[PDB]
């Protein structure tokens, strides 16, 4: 299968630089320029540059010049873009892709930085009690970064489970919540466990489920 | 330079749906080289027209390319579920793309449902952390658009309130949820809390109270 494989998500401090790597295998990785693009705000779409992995050649939008540097090795199909003195503004998600003859054929899973001076902090978890089926769940709040995950009875659940999306709030924090619907005469004498992992602070919470 | 695109469609399943792309500099040319790629979640971009009306590799027959009056064209014949996404166009300018906004394409692909609500009060345990946060759990609606609103008692209250983007069932239906903050002191201030969800099909409000 033809695979852009990106370097893995990014969390660094203002005024540090990171560098992306962009991995090309299953095609003929010189047939093709990369392109560099950002997406912000999780919407728009600005064109950063592309370089050849022939020749080295380069084109840059010029908003982009003295940010962000392309480099290339074709001997290990890889595409590089530096991204220097950063700032909140270039948080972003970042795509490389494959293109020949004005196309986009390929594309990147895309690499998410974050630039932010906030310490991490771990989730405070609380029961939504219960009280045909109903409904419970578990409350995740206020953690930074992303992510939490969250299983119940440590996997064995997954009928009628729905884990949320974060909400950002606004205290630059953020917080989740996972529900299960059961049927209701299994409340009172089925367990239900919700497990929270947050990697980033080392934290997991187990949180029976009471009516 | 600006390239608009429509900012959201709704088409349905083997209907014929066209999307635009208008450059501010004037009409669109075949040496704008439009590209149209495909934006699903998790970041996941698929290249679909470039060149001149080129299909990318392994793109299915139904998407076509072309200009229609000073504009570029996507051609989407027989739609299917799957082709909802968000599809943005570039256009090339002698030596820089530049994208448009995208436009979010709906394709209705199941019968609308009006939501299942349930609203959670604040957790005692939550209360005795001094926090309160009300939980409305907004599950199995079609298509995934809802408004939601709260009230302390029977007066709206916006500050405070954070909603999930809706988010896909295991069934393909919609799920969201809206969280208010309180103080402990507000929660146990007021005889109620509501929270009002509106859908096309139905407008359902769920009401807690502190005893």
């Amino acid at each position: 299968e033809v695979q852009l494989q990106q370097s893995g998500p990014e969390l660094v401090k203002p005024g540090s630089s990171v560098k992306i790597s962009c991995k090309g295998s299953g095609y003929t990785f010189t047939d093709y320029n990369m392109e560099w693009v950002k997406q912000s705000h999780g919407k728009s779409l600005e064109w950063i540059g592309v370089i050849n992995p022939n020749n080295r050649f380069t084109s840059y939008n010029q908003n982009f010049r003295g940010k962000a540097t392309l480099t290339v090795d074709k001997s290990s199909s890889t595409a590089y873009m530096d991204l220097r003195s950063l700032t909140s503004e270039d948080s972003a998600v970042y795509f490389c892709a494959g293109s020949r003859w004005y196309q986009y054929d390929y594309w990147g899973q895309g690499t998410t930085l974050t630039v932010s001076s906030a310490s991490t902090k771990g989730p405070s978890v609380f029961p939504l009690a219960p009280s045909g089926t109903a409904a419970l769940g578990c409350l995740v709040k206020d953690y930074f970064p992303e992510p939490v995950t969250v299983s119940w009875n440590s996997g064995a659940l997954t009928s009628g489970v729905h884990t949320f999306p974060a909400v950002l709030q606004s205290s630059g924090l953020y917080s989740l919540s996972s529900v299960v619907t059961v049927p209701s005469s299994s409340l009172g004498t089925q367990t239900y466990i919700c497990n929270v992992n947050h990697a980033p602070s080392n934290t997991k919470v187990d949180k029976k489920v009471e009516p | 330079v600006v390239v608009t695109q429509e900012s959201a469609l709704t088409t349905s399943p083997g209907e014929t749906v066209t999307l635009t792309c208008r450059s501010s500099t004037g009409a669109v040319t075949t040496s704008n080289y439009a590209n149209w790629v495909q934006e699903k979640p998790d970041h996941l971009f698929t290249g679909l027209i470039g060149g001149i009306n080129n299909r990318a590799p392994g793109v299915p027959a139904r998407f076509s390319g072309s200009l229609i009056a000073d504009k570029a064209a996507l051609t989407i014949t027989g739609a299917q579920t799957e082709d909802e996404a968000i599809y943005f166009c570039a256009l090339w300018y002698s030596n820089h793309w530049v994208f448009g906004g995208g436009t979010k394409l709906t394709v209705l692909g199941q019968p609308k449902a009006a939501p299942s609500v349930t609203l959670f009060p604040p957790s005692s345990e939550e209360l005795q952390a001094n926090k309160a946060t009300l939980v409305c759990l907004i599950s199995d609606f079609y298509p995934g658009a809802v408004t939601v609103a709260w009230k302390a008692d029977s007066s709206p209250v916006k500050a405070g309130v954070e909603t999930t983007t809706p988010s896909k069932q295991s069934n393909n239906k919609y799920a969201a949820s809206s969280y208010l903050s309180l103080t402990p002191e507000q929660w146990k201030s007021h005889r109620s809390y509501s929270c009002q969800v509106t859908h096309e099909g139905s407008t359902v409000e769920k009401t807690v109270a502190p005893t």
